[PDB]
């Protein structure tokens, strides 16, 4: 039940409704073989 | 060595229709020529 929150966080649409709203940035996570879950993040530049 | 299991029932399995399906696909593909009409991928584009 936490890994299916956590697929869902990264291949689903979670969290609803916005994400990537903590200072321009994102932490998503990476499991790999069943016991180990790795990070990496996004930014971006200032348009609008 | 203990990559990847995963569920029973999941599409990623070697056993799920979608694997099936790939087969079946695989095999079947190539039973008619690309110039005949009754070619599996001439009268269904959606596969």
């Amino acid at each position: 039940d936490i890994q299916a929150l956590i697929a869902a966080e990264i291949t689903g649409r979670l969290p609803t409704p916005d994400v990537y709203n903590d200072d321009n940035k994102l932490v998503i996570p990476a499991i790999n073989t069943g016991g180990k879950i790795t990070f990496s993040e996004l930014a971006k530049t200032q348009s609008d | 060595r203990a990559e990847k299991f995963v569920a029973p029932g999941a599409v990623s399995s070697m056993f799920s229709p979608a694997g099936y399906l790939t087969e079946l696909y695989r095999e079947a593909r190539g039973l008619h020529p690309k110039d005949s009409d009754r070619n599996l991928d001439k009268r269904r584009q959606d596969l």
